[PDB]
C-alpha cells in the first residue's frame, strides 16, 4: 500500500545555557531509521533500524554534514526570529521543522511537504503545488519574501518529488522484511465494577503495527460517543502500538454494548461482545 | 537522506 | 507564548504475569514546551538507569516521550511514573494499574 518518510528537526535555545538543543528523527511510517542529538557523545547520524546500518560509511558521514549544517542555520535562525517577533534575549525558543515524501502502492511519488513552526504555533508552510509558501502571520511573512528572492521553493520541489522517493524506494527494498509488515491487534475485553449499579467495560487492541486503528464502541449497531473514554495509541517499545477504548455501561446491560477493531493487517473486522 | 540545500531565514 | 500540559501513559510491554520479565513504559505525550524531567518509581524510590526514546512531535507540534525501564512484577511490588514540566505547579504522579 502507501508509504511515507518524514523528518523531524527541533532546535531549543537553551537560557541557562550553551549551544541551542538540537534532535533530528528521520521515519519510514511509524519506523524510525535515523537519528541525531547535540548533546550526544557520538556527534554523527546514528542507525535506529537494522535496514540502514548495512549502508556504507561514505552515507554516514554525508548525513552527519547536512544534519550538522541544518543545525547551525537553525542557530541562527533562532537569533533572526527573535527581532522578527522583537522578543528578549533571557528566553527559551523552539523551532520544530518537518517535511517528507509520500509513496502509492505503485512506487510514484504522490504527496510532498514542509511544515515549520515557531514557539508552539505555525510559522511557514510549503503548499501541495511545491511552488508557493504560506506565511502564518506579518513576522513570517519576511521569511516568504527572503525565501522567494533566493528562489528556495524549487530546491524543496526537487528534494521532495526526486531523490526522497528515489531513497525510499531503496529503504522499502532495503527492509521488505521489516517495513511491508502489517502486524494485526491481539484484542480482548476487560469488565471492572465501579458501582453497586453501573460497571465500566475496557476494550483492548495489543501488539498492532501500523499505529492507525479504529476503536469503536456501540449499542445496537448505533455509535456510542457520550460516556466513552478514549486513550492516544502508546508505543510498546518492541515496534508495536497498543489502544483501548472504555465505555460506562448500567449493570446487566453487558450484552447490548459492542466493540469494533478497524485495522490494515485484519481481512474483516473485528466485534467484541461481553459473556 | 536528509535536506542537502539548507536556506538562512 | 502557547504552552501545553503532558499527557502521561503507565503500562507494561507485554500483558503482566507475576516473576515473568518485562518493561516499564512511560509514554509522555501534548506537552510544550520540549524540556521534561521523567522518573520511573518503585514503592516510592527512584529507578536509576531509564533509557527514553528520541525527542518528536505531532500534527499540533506537541511533543512525545517513552521513558521504559526492563522489570520484574510481583503482587507487593507498586509502579509509578514522576513527571515534571514548566506549566505543572507540582510533579505530578499517576500509579501503574494492571489494567489501564
Ligand atoms: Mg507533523
Amino acid at each position: 500500500g502507501s508509504h511515507s518518510m518524514r523528518y523531524f528537526y527541533t532546535s531549543v535555545s537553551r537560557p541557562g545555557r550553551g549551544e541551542p538543543r538540537f534532535i533530528a528523527v528521520g521515519y519510514v511510517d511509524d519506523t524510525q531509521f535515523v537519528r541525531f542529538d547535540s548533546d550526544a557523545a557520538s556527534q554523527r547520524m546514528e542507525p535506529r533500524a537494522p535496514w540502514i546500518e548495512q549502508e556504507g560509511p561514505e552515507y554516514w558521514d554525508q548525513e552527519t554534514r547536512n544534519v550538522k549544517a541544518q543545525s547551525q542555520t537553525d542557530r541562527v535562525d533562532l537569533g533572526t526570529l527573535r527581532g522578527y517577533y522583537n522578543q528578549s534575549e533571557d528566553g527559551s525558543h523552539t523551532i520544530q521543522i518537518m517535511y517528507g515524501c509520500d509513496v502509492g502502492p505503485d512506487g510514484r511519488f504522490l504527496r510532498g511537504y514542509r511544515q515549520d513552526a515557531y514557539d508552539g504555533k505555525d510559522y511557514i508552510a510549503l503548499n501541495e503545488d511545491l511552488r508557493s509558501w504560506t506565511a502564518a502571520d506579518m513576522a513570517a511573512q519576511i521569511t516568504k519574501r527572503k525565501w522567494e528572492a533566493a528562489h528556495a521553493a524549487e530546491q524543496q520541489r526537487a528534494y521532495l518529488e526526486g531523490r526522497c522517493v528515489e531513497w525510499l524506494r531503496r529503504y522499502l527494498e532495503n527492509g521488505k522484511e521489516t517495513l511491508q509488515r502489517t502486524d494485526p491487534p491481539k484484542t480482548h475485553m476487560t469488565h471492572h465494577p465501579i458501582s453497586d449499579h453501573e460497571a465500566t467495560l475496557r476494550c483492548w487492541a495489543l501488539g498492532f503495527y501500523p499505529a492507525e486503528i479504529t476503536l469503536t464502541w456501540q449499542r445496537d449497531g448505533e455509535d456510542q460517543t457520550q460516556d466513552t473514554e478514549l486513550v492516544e495509541t502508546r508505543p510498546a517499545g518492541d515496534g508495536t502500538f497498543q489502544k483501548w477504548a472504555a465505555v460506562v455501561v448500567p449493570s446487566g446491560e453487558e450484552q447490548r454494548y459492542t466493540c469494533h477493531v478497524q485495522h490494515e493487517g485484519l481481512p474483516k473486522p473485528l466485534t467484541l461482545r461481553w459473556e | 537522506s536528509a535536506l542537502e540545500w539548507i536556506k538562512n531565514k | 507564548m502557547i504552552q501545553r500540559t503532558p499527557k502521561i501513559q503507565v503500562y507494561s510491554r507485554h500483558p503482566a504475569e507475576n516473576g515473568k520479565s518485562n518493561f516499564l513504559n512511560c509514554y509522555v505525550s501534548g506537552f510544550h514546551p520540549s524540556d521534561i524531567e521523567v522518573d520511573l518509581l518503585k514503592n516510592g524510590e527512584r529507578i536509576e538507569k531509564v533509557e527514553h526514546s528520541d525527542l518528536s512531535f505531532s500534527k499540533d507540534w506537541s511533543f512525545y516521550l517513552l521513558y521504559y525501564t526492563e522489570f520484574t512484577p510481583t503482587e507487593k511490588d507498586e509502579y509509578a511514573c514522576r513527571v515534571n514540566h514548566v506549566t505543572l505547579s507540582q510533579p505530578k504522579i499517576v500509579k501503574w494499574d494492571r489494567d489501564m
